[PDB]
């Protein structure tokens, strides 16, 4: 035996790596109708697939 | 080092009546090891010498 005791290579010790999870959260964003800017007018050449404004 | 359960001095008539009797603390450890070294046996640095306080 030895005067100093330790359990590293092989011994019945305690303690481990805890495992936990976080509760489900949903991200909510508001689509503001302003701040979209504007260029040119109507009746005129417009970019295809552009968002209607 | 001498160990005895009788509370009589070594120089007393009841005791052997020779030599000086002094109180001894702790148990005598054989010169070579000092005890606790390494968890897994590797061994620490022991202490030696007589009367030396370390």
């Amino acid at each position: 035996a030895g005067g100093t005791g330790g359990r590293v290579f092989n011994t019945i010790r305690t303690e481990n790596v805890p495992l936990m999870t976080v509760n489900g959260s949903s991200f909510s964003l508001s689509s503001n109708t302003h701040s979209h800017n504007m260029v040119f007018g109507r009746g005129d050449a417009s970019g295809h697939n552009s968002s209607p404004n | 080092y001498r160990i005895g359960s009788y509370y009589i001095t070594e120089e007393d008539i009841n005791p052997g009546d020779s030599i000086s009797l002094g109180f001894g603390s702790w148990a005598k450890v054989t010169g070579v090891i000092m005890g606790t070294g390494v968890v897994n046996p590797d061994g620490s640095v022991p202490n030696a010498q007589r009367v030396e306080f370390q």
